[PDB]
């Protein structure tokens, strides 16, 4: 649970994706969405609004009101079919929304702490936990260091003993 | 220098609600209830429907004079209450099952069988053609020539390689005297003859209530001719009797439609009494009473999905 | 040290991966309670026959006593004074079904016992006071002066609202009964409207006693329209009606069997077993319900888990 | 998970916490209760729709319109059996795994305030007071404070 | 200390709301698709199989319909049995009286009044040959007069058994009047059957019809169920197709006419199909609708697999 | 973090040492057998069965009656195909997710049970002080004791 938790705001400057970082460097401050975790997200909220409508399976059907005034317990007999089934498909509908609804709004809270998690793996005390979902960096980073966070590719040992001195100054 | 994680947040406004929490402001969002129609009757995978104006299926299957060429259609539309069913009151026998089958009808075409210059003929008030009366087109009227009524006997033979439906009719005048005016003997009898029907008609003299000026009463009578098989008459001299008949090829079912609304040129996958729906969705909520490959009616106003993440703007 | 809640809770619910678990509060959602008694469906009564048919009160069976408004019908699983004369009712079903539900409803005579003078006729087979009697409500004409002739009256609807008219035939044991009771040999009933146009024979075959009865009688029905005219004629086979019973219909039900009896109260849904006062959306009680109920289902607990596990 | 039992003793709420000191958070409590009460509300209510019911009208030559109205009396007996069992049997799971998020969460609430000013210990984590609990709770923590103290005594 | 899952050489796939095509460690499917193809019994109750005839072919005693079976469970007749009626004709409530006869607890034939008795004389037609021989309904006895009048018949049967009776009887309607008066004397004619419940009375229909096998006069056929102690009376001037044989019957339970082009086979199911039978504990299948016993519910698919393990990579 | 699974772990479905002298937990994967065994069979069990006859034993006078028992035939065919398919997909789904909550749940039993004397090395993988396989089984046990090696580790720290 991260959306209603640390990361209390959505950054509404940003208009790449849906989940994504902000740096604050001297050389400059600005919003890099993560492509490779919305694109998965929405592939994966698609894939559901479309099996939602693509398992239902229509099969023709002419709904119409052919008995007589001497017919009236089997035109009673098509109404309770007719209300029954009306009442099965809206229930059901209804509830479908509401359960994947919340299936929906929960799996952009996961996203979002998988990936909060998958910063805070990758650089362990090269830097602080803030708590706004936001990490100092113990050393200095400039703006292609910061390809390796996004990328994934960012090398710990590098700058370890930067963070080890500057941790020790108290 | 510092690095910060956070999700996507736009402008909308936009709810959505889960099984826990009630009006969620949501990025976006997809509806999934249909509520949209056209207004206008449309045809059925192309396929015409056979639309009555002010007829029902009765008045326009038989020859009403007030009522009004299709050979196909995939469903039929009545208004609610339609002003030209019978002109001369009576009933017609099996009626539902006959406008069932006549829902959707692959190939209709009508056939003279037997012509009035074979069949002296009838007319009553009761069915006004321009002023003067006149009768129902597609059946005659028998009555007595000569003033002596003998007894008729006539055997068509379906010849067409379609199905062919027949119709006739039996008239029940209002009291003993009527009937000797117009069919001399006082006892009568009307047989019809088929590999599947037999039966044998015997009218009912009973004082009765006026309809359209008319205490007398004709009820008719169907079947389905077989494509070799041959139907037969022998009647005393009560005897309503087709001149016309119906060549019919029967591969699909529908319903009888109520509806006021009149026709547009236009296509649909389901039609509704209000008008068609064009819908890839899952559900709706326009009518009830539907034909057609549909979504499951429902009785809601919302079913909106959450494509996007919780916003708070 | 943080942690969560744990009480004394004894209540059970199950999961979709859990046989038998233990939770702190639980909420049940099937209804398996009902009050055993019948009441008011939408704050109106329902017409209860104790051992009586529709067709046996709707006719003038003496074993059954002399309301305006009624949600639902109830009768007996078999009631013991259906036709003290036995017979059929044609149509019986569908009529029964027409009178589920009816907002108004009023036995008006319209062609009394005195207008028929051929003379009436009587039956042992339905005691009324110690004495022979027949339905209250129709009367059996028979031949009077050894003659039967022709039979020609019309009634003619002049009220604001819509009447059922009832009538039937006699169909007697063999050929000498008939002669006896009617004097033609061959006899009809036509009855005409605007809508009806029927003739009915009478039968003469051998048959078992029914209620020491070997004869029989066929009723039918109609319903005439407010400014519609029935007219009747008969070469006398006929059971001629003398009540008939002004309708207003806005609304259908169904005839409820159950041997319970009324209690004054009112409810949305009825059930044979007793009447129920839920919300919830599902219940086990019976599938014959009447009004607004919850969803029949078969099971036993339907509970859910309001709060978190406790062990 | 890590947090056994529960406590028998806490009647303020839900979630709680235990202080051991020298001398309920109704927050994650009260958001609780909303969401668990919306969703018995919403499996009652969302399916209020209903309309008129009847009984059985055929008779013995109509026997077979007669098994036509227990082929769909069946049919719907099947149908909601079959739903509300597995919809009882469904959300009550969801409500459990609610309830372990829950807990975790509120760990974590109170884990990302108190960095290195404690020993990650069974969910339970300087010198700390009555009114220096109030901030465990509130979410109005503050690490700078007690920092040095907890920096001297842990390389103690 | 790593910490891993499972995975394993495995191609199953399944699909999820979000993913679709998902490699997983374990697969299991819950749609039935398979069947043994031949008809079985039901809970060890065996059915009543028609090869070429049908129920009204079967019950009367067609010369070519042939099997005294004291129980089953449901009835077997295939597509267009050419066994009906030999003599061409109808049965008035001929699929309610199949509906009921699809699960018979007891059943037994019993001659109520022999041939001897009726001696009228028998009446025999070609459209009924047994053995080129010209024979007729072995069950029932058509009355044809003797000498110079029709004096009418008077007969009837009090059950004394102590199961409920099933009586069949019929009326012949002749081509033309002049048909009837060389069979039955009489020209006006009636059949009447009393019960306690019945009350009927029969009058021939003369119609001129087609030749069905030969036969231009039909034959209508009727029945009813006498209660135990309960008496059927028949008064007949001729035209009468008289009960031979009856049958005693006990009702338990209730089935459907099944149309398969199987035969039986020495096997047990819980649930049958035209197709053959199943044995499955499964949820869903998507064999056949026509379904008769306790079965999982028919679905439109072709694979419903849950996913049991861990994804594989 | 935990990439491509272990296929050399047939012991079950979920430790993994490198130490210098695969063993699945017995408990985590029996406690998950339990469960997808109760899931399938609680899909299955609670489906209610009745004795039912399906004919077509309306005559050709009667197709309204049958067209009637057809929209109910088709009607129910609807409902139980779209609930079958999108229950699997919906169960399929909580299924796999419950397998990546049971490896994270394990991923922290062992994470809190050693903290300050091991390092996450992030593929669900920690380094440790020395530890050999009678130390491990404590680690699998649950038994794992921190104030005995919590010195080693403070020391080895400051390297
Ligand atoms: C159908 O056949 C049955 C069998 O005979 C007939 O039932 C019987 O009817 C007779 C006379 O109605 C009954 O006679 C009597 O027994 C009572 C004592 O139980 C006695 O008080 C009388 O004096 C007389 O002896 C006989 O009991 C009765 N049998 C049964 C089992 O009820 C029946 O009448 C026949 N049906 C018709 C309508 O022909
Ligand atoms: C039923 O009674 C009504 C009342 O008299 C009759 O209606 C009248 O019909 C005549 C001729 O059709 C009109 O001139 C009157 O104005 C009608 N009166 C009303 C109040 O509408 C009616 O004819 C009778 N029905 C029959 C068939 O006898
Ligand atoms: C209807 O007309 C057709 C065509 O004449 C008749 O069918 C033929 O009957 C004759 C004599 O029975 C045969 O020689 C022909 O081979 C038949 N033709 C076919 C295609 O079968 C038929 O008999 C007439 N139907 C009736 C009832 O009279
Ligand atoms: C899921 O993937 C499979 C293959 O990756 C797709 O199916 C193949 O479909 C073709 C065409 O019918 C068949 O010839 C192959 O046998 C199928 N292979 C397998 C293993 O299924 C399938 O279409 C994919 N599903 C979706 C929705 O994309
Ligand atoms: C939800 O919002 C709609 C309009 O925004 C309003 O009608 C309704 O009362 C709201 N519900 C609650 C509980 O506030
Ligand atoms: C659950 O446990 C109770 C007692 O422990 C027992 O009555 C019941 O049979 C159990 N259910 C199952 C399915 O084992």
């Amino acid at each position: 649970g991260a959306i209603a938790g640390f990361i209390e705001g959505g950054w509404q400057g940003m208009v790449d994706g849906w989940y994504g970082y902000h740096h604050s460097n001297e050389q400059g401050s600005g919003y890099a969405a993560d492509k490779e975790s919305t694109q998965k997200a929405i592939d994966g909220v698609t894939n559901k609004v479309n099996s939602i409508i693509d398992k239902m399976n229509t099969q023709f059907e002419a709904v119409g009101r052919e008995f007589n005034n001497l017919e009236r317990r089997i035109e009673n007999l098509n109404k309770k079919m007719e209300d029954g089934f009306l009442d099965v498909w809206t229930y059901n509908a209804e509830l479908l929304v509401l359960m994947e609804n919340e299936r929906t709004l929960d799996f952009h809270d996961s996203n979002v702490k998988n990936l909060y998690d998958k910063v805070r793996l990758q650089l362990r005390d090269n830097a602080k936990e803030l708590g706004n979902g936001c990490f100092e960096f113990y050393h200095k980073c400039d703006n292609e260091c910061m390809e390796s966070v996004r990328n994934g590719t960012y090398d710990y040992p590098q700058y370890s003993e930067e963070a080890r001195l500057k941790r020790e100054e108290i | 220098d510092q690095i910060c994680i956070g999700y996507h947040a736009n402008n909308s406004t936009e709810q959505v609600d889960t099984i826990m929490e009630k009006n969620v402001t949501v990025t976006h969002a997809q509806d999934i209830l249909e509520k949209k129609h056209n207004g206008k009757l449309c045809d059925l995978d192309g396929v015409k429907p056979l639309i009555l104006r002010d007829c029902s299926v009765a008045g326009w299957l038989l020859g009403n004079p007030m009522c009004d060429n299709v050979p196909e259609w995939s469903y039929i539309v009545e208004k609610a209450n339609p002003v030209n069913d019978l002109c001369y009151p009576g009933d017609f026998n099996d009626y539902e099952e006959l406008k069932h089958l006549l829902s959707r009808i692959n190939h209709f075409e009508k056939i003279q069988i037997i012509p009035k210059s074979s069949w002296s003929l009838g007319v009553s008030s009761a069915c006004p053609y321009q002023g003067k009366s006149s009768f129902f087109r597609n059946v005659v009227w028998l009555i007595k020539k000569n003033s002596t009524a003998p007894t008729i006997k006539r055997s068509y033979n379906n010849t067409n390689q379609e199905d062919l439906l027949v119709l006739w009719g039996i008239h029940h005048p209002n009291d003993a005297a009527e009937q000797t005016k117009l069919y001399q003997n006082p006892t009568t009898y009307i047989s019809v003859g088929t590999s599947t029907l037999n039966q044998r008609l015997v009218p009912r003299i009973a004082t009765r209530s006026k309809v359209n000026g008319q205490s007398g009463r004709m009820e008719f009578f169907w079947t389905i001719l077989k494509p070799n098989d041959a139907i037969n008459f022998e009647s005393n001299g009560n005897f309503i009797a087709p001149e016309y008949a119906y060549k019919i090829v029967k591969k699909g079912d529908s319903t009888i439609m109520k509806s006021e609304l009149e026709y547009g040129n236009c296509n649909t996958k389901c039609q509704t009494p209000m008008g068609a729906i064009n819908s890839s969705m899952p559900f709706h909520n326009i009518h009830p009473l539907t034909i057609g490959e549909c979504p499951k009616y429902v009785k809601s106003n919302r079913l909106v999905l959450a494509t996007g993440l919780r916003n708070s703007p």
